[PDB]
C-alpha cells in the first residue's frame, strides 16, 4: 500500500506539471519576437501555395536545379530554390513541390513516410532485464555481440578485432527469442524498430524495393539503433503465387535487404535482427558468415530452464504451499517455454471453474495433464516398449 | 466608441492559467503539506500576528459580497 | 486548429484544392463494410442445446 | 441455491440464502417480545456464527444482502443497545458484516455514505469488550474461502484512517467532531488501535503506515519497535530485518517533509543501535545532521571493548566512508587516546588507506599522454591547462613538470593557474609538494600564489589523524600582504580540511570575511572557502557570511562581476540543511536595494528544499513575471539590473538541483524532463537568460547523477555548436567524465571537433580544446559524482568548487578555480585484517528493480562481475554485493555505497 | 479491496494524462525553413515561380 502510493508521489507531481508547463509555453515562445524571423515565415507563406504535391528527389545537379520522381507519372526537373539550400538536401530524401510550377521549397520530411512511422516505435518494451527466467546462457551470447559494442567500444580496440554486426535468432516457437531482443533493447536504452519484414510486400508492384531502403536509410540517421526486422521467413527463397500477381516482388525486396546492410560498411553501431522459423524458411546462403555474427538456435527448456520459468508465475498466483515448486516440474514433461505458462492460464481459469479465490491442489493437478495432451507423441516409448 | 484594446488582457489571460492549473496539480502533495506548515506557523507568525489564531481566523463561514441589481 | 487535428484523424477534403472540411470516425473500408453485410449476430445458447 | 430446508446441514445453508430462520426472524421477535429471552439469545449467538460462515463462501452479493437485509435495522430499532447492556452490546457480532454487506458488497452511493459512519460507532462501542477485534481477526486470517473476507476486513481498517484525518483539521476534536460522531482518543477506539498495529506489522503490513504519519509523534514509532525487535529472528532473518528498516526509511523521504522527518530518524537511529549493523546506524547519523548521534555510536563500540577485536576495525571503516572528512574528525582522536594499533587505525579512518589501494589499479592502468603542448598565443595558455586536466587523480605525469620551460613561458593570470594543475596531477595522494615547492619560492608573485592552491588539492590525501595539516603550511601566506597570495592561501586550506570545521581552520576564516571594503574581485575566496567549510553538518547559517556581501555594497556597486560571484556563496553555505535556512530569507529581505533582491531569490530555492514539489511552481511564478508586469504598462542603474535578472535565471536551476537529489531517486529520470523543456524556455525567452542555461544543463545531470547519461549531453551538444558560450561544452563533459566510454564515446570526437574543424576567434576556442582532455580518464581509473556516495539521497561536499562555475562567463580568472576538482569516488574493494588491496567479485544491475528502496538495491542474481576495478556509473550504478551463491559472505552491506567492503571466508 | 482499487484509478488517470500531453506537444513542432542566405534567393524565387519555364 505504502509503496504504490511513493510512485503516485513521483508520478503525479511531476507529469501533471509537464502537461501544463507545455500547454502555456505554446503561447511563451511566440512573444519574444515581433519582426525579423515573422517576416521570414510570412513571405515563406506567400511563396508556397496551398496544397503542396510530394516529391521524392532522386538527384541534385549542381547548378540550381535537380529531378524528382513524384507519384505524379511523368518525372520532373525542378529547381532548388526559395528557403532551401544545396546542402540542406541529400539524395534520395522527401522534399515538398510547389503545385502550380514543381520547385523544392524546402523539406519539413526528411525521410517521413508511412513505413517510417510503423518502424519507429514509442511504445513500452514488454520486458525489461529479462523479468520472465529461463535462458539464461543465450542472452548472454545476444550480449556479447549486440549491447557490448554499443556500451563499450573501447574493449574490442584493446583486442584488434573489428566488432560484430548483427545477429539471428532462430529454431523452436514459444520459447521467446523475439522478447530478447525487446529486453536487450531495454537495457542498453537504444533506438528500437520493430518493423516487420512481412510489411514491404503487397500484390502491387514496383513498391517493395523503395521500403527496404528507407529502413537502412532511417536507422543511420538515428544511429545507435537496434533494427529488429521481424519475420524475414515469408520474404525468404518461397514465391508468392505460382501463377501471377507477385512473381517479381520477392525476388527484388530480399536482394535489396542483403544489399544495403553490407553497404553501410561493417559497422558495430547498427545492429540488425532477423528472426526467423528456420533457415529452410530462407535462402541457403544469406550474406552469409564473418558479417553475420552471431547464430543463437533456440530450443526447448530443460528442466532447470522450464522451473526458472515457472516460479516467476506461480509466485504472481495465489498460494504454493499446496503443491511443491518441486512437483509441478516433476509431473511436467520437457516442453517450450509457452506451455509453462499455458498450465499456469488454465489453472487460473480452474480456480474460476471452482469459484474459488485460490489457486487449490485440484486446480494444479488437471491444468499439467490438459497441455501435455495437446502436443503428444507416445512412440518414443512404443518403439522402445 | 468601444475599447479597442484588448492586447493587455492576453497577459492576464495567460497567466491566470498558469497558477491555477499548477494549483489542482499540487493536491496530491498539498494535503501534506499542511501538517509541516501548521507548526512553523506557530513557531513564527501567521502572516503578521500570534492572534486572531485562536480559531481558524475567528469566523468558520466566510464573507462573499453578492450585488443582485438588475435595473 | 492543429490541436484540434490528430495523428491518425480521418478527414474530408474537397478536390480543386483539397482543402479541408470536417473531422470523421467514421472509416470506410471494406472489412468495416463486412460488419455491415453481416449485420448484428443472433442466436441464443438453447436454439443450438445439446 | 434455493429453499430446500433441514434435511442436513448443507441444504439449511440453501434455505438461508433466501430468508433465515435462526438469525434475523428468530432474534428479532424474541428482543421485542421478552427482555428475559435474552439468554436464550445468547446461545443462538453460536449457531448463528456456523451458518454466517458457511453463507461466507458464496460469490453473489444479493443472496447475502437482502437475507440479513432486516438485521441492519434492527441495531437501534428492538435491540437499542442499552436493554441490559453487556447483553445487546454482545450481540452487534452479526450486526458487522450485515452493514458492510451494504456498503462494499453492494455498490450503491447512497447507503454506502449512509453506513460508514454507523460501522465506525459499533466497531468502536464493541471494541471496548475486545469482541469487536477478535472480530476482525478472524477474517484477517480468514475461516472462509472465497471472495467475501478478502475485502471486509481492509474495509473495517479504513474506516479509521477515515476518522484519525478527520480530527487534525477539525477543531473540535474527540467525537464532538461531526465526520463520524467517533473520536481516535478516549479508553473506546485507542484500544482498538492498539490492538489493530500488533498484528497487521505481524502478518501484513496495510494499516500500519497511515497511524504513523497521521500522529507526527516519535511515540507511535517507538511502539513499532517493539513489534519489529521481535520479528527479526525466529519468523525471519537477520537480513531480511535489514531490509524492513531502510525501505521504510528510503521510502518515506517524501513522504516525511523535514520537521516530520526530524523525530522520526530518532527511532531509526536506535533500531540500527540495537541492531547488528552500526553501518545502517551511523550511515543514518548522518542524516539527522546530530554530530552527536554519530560519535555515540562510535563510543558504543570502543569504550566496552579491551581490544581490537571487529569492533575498532569496524569503527574506522564507517567514519571512512564519508568524503565530507565530518565523521574522520570525530573518529580519530579517540584512537590516539586508547593506543590499540595507530598504524592500522588512524590510516584506516583517515583518506590514507585510500592512497594505497589506488596504487594497484594504476599500475594497470599505465599513463596516457595524447596532451598537446603548443606554444605562443592562446594555445599557450590553453595546452598547459589540458596536461593537468588529462591526469587527473593520482597519476604521473611528473617527468613532463620536470622541464620547467612550458611551465614558465606562459604569463599573466595564466601563469597562476599553470602552476596550479601540477598539483591536481597528484590528486589524493601524500607526495604533489614537492613540485609545488620549487616555483612558489621564485620569480613574480603569480606563480607563488598557483603553488597554494596546488598544496591544497594534494592534501585532500592527508588531513586527519593528526598528520599534515595544511594549517601549518598555508598561514604564512595569509598573513603575507598581498591579495592574491592571501586569497589563495584560504581557499586551498578549505579544499584540504574539507568538510571540517577543525577549530583551527575556522577560527583563521572568522575575523575576516569582514574587509571586503576594500574593491578586490579576486577576494571571492574569502567566503567560498568558508561555504566549503560549512557543508557536511547541519548548517550554522552564521551571521558574519551574511553581513559581509551586504558591506561590498556600501562601497562599490560599479563592480557587478564581484558581487554576483558572492551570492552564490551564501546559497552553497546553507546546503545540507533546509529547517534553519527559512529563518535567512527574511534576514535578507530586511534590507531593500535592487542588489539585495538579487541574493533573496538565490537563497529561496536552498529554504524551500525537501518540499521542493511547492519549489518548482515557484520557479515558473518567475519565468512569467517579467512579461506580466511589463503587460499592464503598455495599456550605475545598469549594474543592478544586469545582477536582477540573472540571479533568478540561476537560481530557477539551483531550486531543482537541490530538490531532485534529496528527495526523489528514481523520480531524477522524470525531473530531467522537466529540465529539458524548461531550459528551452529560459533560452528562448531571454538572450541574456540564455548564458545562465547553456553552462547550467550539464551540472543539472551532475547533481541529480541520471540513470540515464546516453541522450541528453549528446543532444544539447550538437544544438550548442550553433550557441554562443564554449564553456557549454565544459559543463557537458563533467558529467560526461563518469564511466568512460560509453557516455564519453560520442563526446571526445564532437567537441574536438568544433574546436579543431573552424576557429572563429582565439577567444571561443580556449574552451573548446580544454573540453575535450577534461573528460578523459585512462582505463576508468575513477569516476566523478556531485554525490557523497554513502548516500544517493546526500549531496557533494567537495565536489562545489566544480559545481560554483556555471553563472560565470568565461575568462582567465575562472581558470584558476577549475584546477580543483577533488571529490573521487574510492573503489569498492575487498580488505582482511592483514590488508588485501584488490576485489573479488560484485553484482552489477544497470538499473535496480525494486520499487521499496529505491537508493540501490537490485536482487540477488544481478551480472556477475570480476575484481580490480572502479565503482561503475553507468551499467552498474547500483552496485550489489554478490555471496548467496558462492558460500561466502560479506560483513558490510553496499548498495551504491562509495564504501569499502570486507568479507569473511570460511 | 481499498488497498489496490482505489491505486488502479489513480494509476490510470495517470496514463491517459501522459497521452493527452503527447498531443499537445507534437501540434506544435520547430520553426521553420527560413534562412537568412536563403532569404535571397527569393529575389529571383518569385519571378521563375510565376513564369513558364519549369
Ligand atoms: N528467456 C526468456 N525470455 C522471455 N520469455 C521467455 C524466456 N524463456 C521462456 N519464456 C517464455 O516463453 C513464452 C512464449 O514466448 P512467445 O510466445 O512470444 O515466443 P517466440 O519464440 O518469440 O514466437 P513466434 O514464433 O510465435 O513468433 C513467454 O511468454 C515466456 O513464458
Ligand atoms: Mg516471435
Amino acid at each position: 500500500t505504502r509503496c504504490k502510493l511513493k510512485l503516485l508521489r513521483m508520478e503525479r507531481i511531476k507529469d501533471h506539471l509537464l502537461l501544463e508547463e507545455e500547454f502555456v509555453s505554446n503561447s511563451e515562445i511566440l512573444k519574444p519576437f515581433e519582426k525579423k524571423q515573422e517576416e521570414e515565415k510570412k513571405q515563406l507563406e506567400e511563396i508556397r501555395g496551398n496544397p503542396l504535391s510530394i516529391g521524392t528527389l532522386e538527384e541534385i545537379i549542381d547548378d540550381d536545379h535537380a529531378i524528382v520522381t513524384s507519384p505524379t507519372m511523368p518525372d520532373y526537373y525542378v529547381s532548388i530554390l526559395s528557403f532551401v539550400d544545396k546542402e540542406l538536401l541529400e539524395p534520395g530524401c522527401s522534399v515538398l513541390l510547389h503545385h502550380k510550377t514543381m520547385s523544392i521549397v524546402g523539406v519539413l520530411q526528411d525521410d517521413a513516410d508511412p513505413m517510417v512511422s510503423v518502424m519507429k516505435m514509442d511504445k513500452s518494451p514488454t520486458e525489461s532485464y529479462s523479468d520472465i527466467g529461463g535462458l539464461e546462457s543465450q542472452i548472454q551470447e545476444i550480449k556479447e555481440s549486440v549491447e557490448l559494442p554499443l556500451t563499450h567500444p573501447e574493449l574490442y580496440e584493446e583486442m584488434g578485432i573489428k566488432p560484430p554486426k548483427g545477429v539471428i535468432l532462430y529454431g523452436a516457437p514459444g520459447t521467446g527469442k523475439t522478447l530478447l531482443a525487446k529486453a536487450v533493447a531495454n537495457q542498453t536504452s537504444a533506438t528500437f524498430l520493430r518493423i516487420v519484414g512481412s510489411e514491404l510486400i503487397q500484390k502491387y508492384l514496383g513498391d517493395g524495393p523503395r521500403l527496404c531502403r528507407q529502413i537502412f536509410k532511417v536507422a543511420g540517421e538515428n544511429a545507435p539503433s537496434i533494427v529488429f526486422i521481424d519475420e524475414i521467413d515469408a520474404i525468404g527463397t518461397k514465391r508468392y503465387d505460382s501463377n501471377s500477381g507477385g512473381e517479381r516482388e520477392i525476388q527484388r525486396t530480399m536482394l535489396e535487404l542483403l544489399n544495403q546492410l553490407d553497404g553501410f560498411d561493417d559497422r558495430g553501431d547498427v545492429k540488425v535482427i532477423m528472426a526467423t522459423n528456420k533457415i529452410e524458411t530462407l535462402d541457403p546462403a544469406l550474406i552469409r558468415p564473418g558479417r553475420i555474427d552471431r547464430k543463437i538456435l533456440f530450443e526447448n527448456p530443460d528442466l532447470s530452464t522450464k522451473k526458472k520459468i515457472l516460479g516467476i508465475h506461480t509466485s504472481k498466483m495465489n498460494l504454493s504451499e499446496d503443491v511443491n515448486l518441486e512437483t509441478l516440474v516433476t509431473t511436467k514433461d520437457d516442453l517450450s517455454g509457452a506451455d509453462i505458462q499455458a498450465m499456469c492460464t488454465e489453472a487460473g481459469l480452474l480456480a474460476l471453474r471452482e469459484r474459488r479465490m485460490q489457486v487449490t491442489a485440484e486446480d494444479f493437478k488437471q491444468a499439467k495433464e490438459r497441455v501435455m495432451k495437446n502436443k503428444v507423441e507416445e512412440n518414443l516409448e512404443g518403439l522402445y516398449l | 466608441p468601444r475599447m479597442y484594446e484588448e492586447a493587455s488582457g492576453k497577459e492576464v489571460e495567460k497567466v491566470a492559467t498558469a497558477v491555477l492549473s499548477t494549483t489542482a496539480r499540487a493536491k496530491a502533495r498539498a494535503k501534506k503539506t499542511k501538517k509541516e506548515k501548521g507548526p512553523n506557523e506557530e513557531e513564527k507568525k501567521k502572516e503578521h500576528e500570534e492572534k486572531e489564531k485562536e480559531r481558524e481566523t475567528n469566523k468558520k463561514g466566510i464573507k462573499e459580497t453578492k450585488e443582485n441589481d438588475e435595473e | 486548429n492543429v490541436k484540434d487535428l490528430k495523428a491518425s484523424q480521418r478527414v474530408c477534403l474537397r478536390s480543386d484544392s483539397y482543402m479541408l472540411h470536417k473531422v470523421l470516425e467514421n472509416k470506410a473500408d471494406p472489412l468495416v463494410s463486412l460488419m455491415m453485410v453481416e449485420k448484428v449476430p443472433d442466436s441464443t445458447y438453447d436454439m443450438v442445446g445439446g | 441455491m434455493v429453499d430446500e430446508s433441514d434435511k442436513k446441514q448443507q441444504t439449511i445453508d440453501e434455505q438461508s440464502q433466501i430468508s433465515p430462520e435462526k438469525q434475523t426472524p428468530n432474534k428479532k421477535d424474541k428482543k421485542k417480545e421478552e427482555e428475559e429471552q435474552l439468554s436464550e439469545e445468547d446461545a443462538k449467538l453460536k449457531t448463528d456464527l456456523e451458518l454466517l460462515v458457511e453463507r461466507l463462501k458464496e460469490d453473489d452479493s444479493s443472496l447475502y444482502e437482502a437475507s440479513l437485509n432486516a438485521l441492519k435495522e434492527s441495531i437501534k430499532n428492538s435491540t437499542s443497545s442499552m436493554t441490559a447492556v453487556p447483553k445487546p452490546l454482545k450481540f452487534l457480532r452479526p450486526t458487522y458484516p450485515d452493514l458492510c454487506s451494504i456498503y462494499d458488497k453492494w455498490t450503491d452511493p447512497n447507503l454506502k455514505s449512509s453506513l460508514a459512519d454507523v460501522l465506525s460507532i459499533l466497531a468502536m462501542t464493541y471494541s471496548e469488550n475486545g469482541k469487536h477485534d477478535s472480530l476482525r481477526y478472524r477474517l484477517l486470517s480468514d475461516v472462509s474461502d472465497f471472495e467475501g473476507w478478502g475485502h471486509e476486513y481492509i474495509r473495517h481498517l479504513a474506516l479509521e484512517i477515515g476518522e484519525v484525518y478527520n480530527d487534525q483539521v477539525e477543531k473540535d476534536a474527540e467525537d464532538e467532531t461531526s465526520s463520524d460522531g467517533s473520536k481516535s482518543d478516549g479508553s473506546a477506539a485507542t484500544s482498538g488501535f492498539e490492538f489493530s498495529k500488533e498484528d497487521t506489522l505481524r502478518l501484513c503490513l496495510d494499516i500500519v503506515p497511515y497511524f504513523l504519519k497521521h500522529n507526527g509523534e516519535e511515540d507511535a514509532v517507538d511502539l513499532l519497535l517493539e513489534i519489529e525487535s521481535i520479528d527479526k529472528l525466529p519468523q525471519f532473518v537477520d537480513e531480511n530485518t535489514f531490509q524492513r528498516v531502510c525501505q521504510y526509511m528510503v521510502a518515506c523521504v517524501p513522504l516525511l517533509p523535514p520537521p516530520e522527518d526530524v523525530a522520526f530518524l530518532k527511532t531509526a537511529y536506535s533500531i540500527y543501535l540495537s541492531q547488528n549493523e552500526l553501518t545502517d546506524a551511523i550511515a543514518l547519523a548522518v542524516r539527522l545532521g546530530e554530530e552527536d548521534m554519530i560519535r555515540s555510536v562510535f563510543d558504543a563500540t570502543s569504550d566496552p571493548v579491551m581490544h581490537k577485536q571487529l569492533a575498532y576495525i569496524l569503527a574506522a571503516q564507517k567514519t571512512s566512508f564519508e568524503y565530507e572528512g565530518v565523521q574522520d574528525i570525530i573518529g580519530n582522536g579517540k584512537l590516539s587516546e586508547h593506543f590499540l594499533y595507530l598504524a592500522k587505525e588512524l590510516n584506516l579512518t583517515g583518506p590514507k588507506v585510500p592512497e594505497d589501494i589506488y596504487k594497484s589499479h594504476l599500475d594497470n592502468s599505465k599513463s596516457v599522454f595524447s596532451s598537446a603542448g603548443l606554444d605562443s598565443a592562446q594555445q599557450n595558455l590553453a595546452s598547459s591547462f589540458v596536461n593537468g586536466f588529462l591526469n587527473l587523480g593520482y597519476c604521473n605525469d611528473k617527468l613532463i613538470v620536470d622541464n620547467d620551460n612550458w611551465v614558465y613561458k606562459t604569463k599573466g593570470d595564466g601563469m597562476t593557474s599553470a602552476v596550479a594543475s601540477i598539483g591536481s596531477i597528484y590528486q589524493w595522494n601524500l607526495d604533489g609538494l614537492q613540485q609545488l615547492d620549487k616555483y612558489l619560492y621564485v620569480d613574480e608573485p603569480e606563480v607563488k600564489a598557483g603553488a597554494l592552491l596546488g598544496i591544497g588539492i594534494s592534501a585532500s590525501g592527508v588531513h586527519d589523524g593528526e598528520v599534515e595539516p595544511a594549517l601549518l603550511l598555508l598561514q604564512d601566506y595569509v598573513t603575507n600582504p598581498d591579495t592574491k597570495i592571501s586569497s589563495a592561501a584560504i581557499l586551498g586550506l578549505g579544499i584540504a580540511f574539507a568538510g571540517s570545521k577543525n577549530d583551527e581552520v575556522l577560527g583563521l576564516l572568522l575575523p575576516i570575511a569582514a574587509s571586503t571594503d576594500l574593491p578586490i574581485e579576486t577576494a571571492a575566496m574569502a567566503s567560498l572557502a568558508l561555504a566549503h567549510v560549512f557543508v557536511g553538518t547541519c548548517n550554522g547559517d552564521i551571521t558574519t557570511s551574511i553581513m559581509d556581501n551586504f558591506l561590498e555594497r556600501t562601497a562599490i556597486e560599479l563592480k557587478t562581476d564581484w558581487v554576483r560571484f558572492l551570492a552564490l556563496a551564501l546559497g552553497i553555505l546553507y546546503m545540507g540543511q533546509g529547517e534553519q535556512v527559512d529563518d535567512v530569507l527574511e534576514t535578507i529581505s530586511a534590507i531593500e536595494h535592487p542588489m539585495t533582491s538579487a541574493i533573496e531569490v538565490l537563497v529561496g530555492s536552498c529554504a524551500y528544499t525537501g518540499t521542493g514539489d511547492v519549489l518548482l511552481i515557484q520557479d515558473l511564478l518567475h519565468r512569467l513575471t517579467p512579461k506580466n508586469v511589463k503587460g499592464e504598462e503598455d495599456a550605475e542603474i545598469k549594474s543592478e539590473e544586469k545582477k536582477g535578472k540573472s540571479s533568478d535565471k540561476d537560481a530557477t536551476t539551483d531550486g531543482k538541483n537541490d530538490d531532485e537529489e534529496e528527495e526523489k531517486e528514481a523520480g531524477i529520470v522524470d525531473e530531467l524532463a522537466y529540465a529539458v523543456l524548461g531550459i528551452a524556455l529560459i533560452a528562448l525567452g531571454e538572450d541574456i537568460g540564455k548564458e545562465m542555461s547553456l553552462r547550467h544543463f550539464g551540472h543539472l545531470m551532475h547533481y541529480g547523477n541520471e540513470h540515464i547519461r546516453r541522450m541528453v549531453p549528446l543532444a544539447m551538444g550538437i544544438v550548442s555548436v550553433s550557441d554562443p558560450q564554449m564553456k557549454v561544452f565544459d559543463t557537458l563533459t563533467r558529467f560526461s567524465h563518469d564511466a568512460d566510454l560509453e557516455v564519453s564515446m560520442n563526446s571526445i570526437f564532437a567537441m574536438g571537433l568544433c574546436g579543431a574543424g573552424t576557429n572563429n576567434a582565439r577567444l571561443a576556442q580556449l574552451l573548446r580544446q580544454l573540453a575535450s582532455y577534461y573528460s578523459r580518464e585512462q582505463d576508468a581509473l575513477f569516476i566523478t559524482r556531485l554525490a557523497q556516495g554513502l548516500l544517493h539521497l546526500g549531496k557533494g561536499t567537495m565536489t562545489m568548487d566544480v559545481f560554483n562555475d556555471a553563472h560565470v562567463l568565461n575568462k582567465v580568472t575562472l581558470a584558476s578555480i577549475l584546477t580543483t576538482a577533488v571529490g573521487l569516488v574510492s573503489p569498492s574493494f575487498m580488505l582482511k585484517h592483514h590488508q588485501l588491496f584488490y576485489m573479488l567479485n560484485a553484482g552489477i544491475r544497470p538499473k535496480f528493480i525494486l520499487a521499496l528502496n529505491d537508493e540501490g538495491e537490485p536482487i540477488k542474481v544481478n551480472v556477475r562481475v570480476g575484481q580490480a576495478v572502479e565503482t561503475v556509473g553507468q551499467a552498474g550504478r547500483p552496485k550489489k554485493i554478490t555471496g548467496w551463491i558462492t558460500q561466502s559472505t560479506p560483513v558490510l552491506l553496499n548498495h551504491g555505497e562509495r564504501a569499502e567492503l570486507e568479507t569473511d571466508e570460511y | 479491496a481499498a488497498p489496490y482499487a482505489a491505486k488502479l484509478k489513480q494509476t490510470e488517470n495517470d496514463l491517459k494524462d501522459i497521452e493527452a500531453r503527447i498531443k499537445e506537444k507534437a501540434g506544435v513542432k520547430e520553426s521553420d525553413t527560413g534562412l537568412a542566405p536563403s532569404h535571397l534567393w527569393d529575389i529571383m524565387g518569385d519571378r521563375q515561380r510565376l513564369g513558364e519555364e519549369h
